[PDB]
């Protein structure tokens, strides 16, 4: 899906955009930031936002 | 001068006087209060860490304990320090501008400032270690904390006023602060309490306030049935009104 191309689109703000030429580790951290996974234990249901 | 300016100056002087005695001659108290919560948390990491992970694995003890300890510590400090007032300044009631309410007010400001500093430092050092530290709903957390502040100050003022005739009944009140720490769900989540025991505990507003603060802090933290803000808010309002009116009744007996 070319996540790198999409997340670098908004040049208006420099805080929540994926800057060009960043490290793979920073890309992984950014992806973990933009994809939230929670687990409800009593029902055991995994919700992905 | 205007009465407000006189009250402000008296409160400032009382705060300056109280800071030295609360902290210490060499300010050794900062070496204690900063070490105050840590000494509690560490032992619980050696007691029910695995039990908590079995109970709820979504959150972690180093943050779950902090989210309920310092607010409870601050409520307890408010109650205790406001209860010990009046007497500790009994010799200072000789200038016609130092009233018994000003001592408890100044102690309230001092305790609130100290515990807010402790909260900020604890959150900073928790975020330093990589743990989750930023609240999810900060405004709701602030509102619940303000409700807890009002309830604690009200209880402290009421106990300070009502213990003037009977000093000994003061001491057991301090003892009565110990069981609350064990029944407010601070150390362990209250979801593990058997169902027939919870309705008796629902009458404790501190438990509701701690639960609501934790819900506003953590993402996806569930709230048990019967837990609300209306009951603690009404309890705090009624207690504050009664404490203020009783202080109005015995306004001259204390002085």
């Amino acid at each position: 899906l070319k996540l790198r191309e999409h997340f670098g689109t908004p040049l208006r703000d420099p805080l929540f955009r994926l800057w060009g030429g960043t490290s793979q580790e920073w890309f992984l951290e950014y992806y973990r930031s933009r994809v939230e996974v929670l687990m409800d234990d009593i029902c055991g249901l995994l919700t992905v936002r | 001068r205007s009465p407000w300016q006189i009250q402000q100056a008296v409160l400032f002087a009382l705060f300056l006087r109280e800071l030295k005695t609360r902290l210490g001659g060499r300010w050794l108290g900062v070496f204690w209060v900063l070490l105050e919560p840590v000494a509690h948390i560490a032992v619980m990491t050696t007691l029910f860490s695995l039990a908590h992970r079995a109970a709820m694995p979504s959150i972690e003890y180093p943050v779950f304990l902090i989210t309920g300890l310092i607010p409870f510590f601050m409520f307890r400090g408010l109650v205790t320090r406001l209860m010990e007032a009046i007497d500790s300044n009994r010799g200072l009631f000789a200038y016609r501008q130092v009233k018994p309410i000003d001592t408890v007010i100044a102690r309230a400001m001092l305790e609130i400032s100290l515990q807010s500093i402790v909260y900020l430092i604890a959150l900073g050092t928790l975020g330093w270690l990589g743990f989750h530290f930023l609240p999810v709903r900060a405004l709701e957390l602030a509102g619940v904390s303000a409700v807890l502040i009002m309830l604690g100050a009200s209880l402290g003022l009421f106990f300070a006023v009502v213990t003037n005739e009977i000093p000994q009944a003061r001491a057991i009140v301090r003892i009565s602060l110990l069981p609350l720490y064990f029944v407010s769900g601070v150390i362990f989540p209250v979801h593990t309490i058997p169902p027939q025991y919870l309705p008796l505990l629902q009458l404790n507003p501190v438990l509701h306030l701690i639960e609501l603060s934790r819900a506003s802090f953590f993402p996806q933290y569930r709230v048990l049935q019967g837990i609300n803000l209306a009951y603690p808010a009404g309890f705090a309002l009624l207690s504050l009104f009664l404490a203020l009116m009783l202080y109005r009744l015995r306004r001259h007996q204390l002085a």
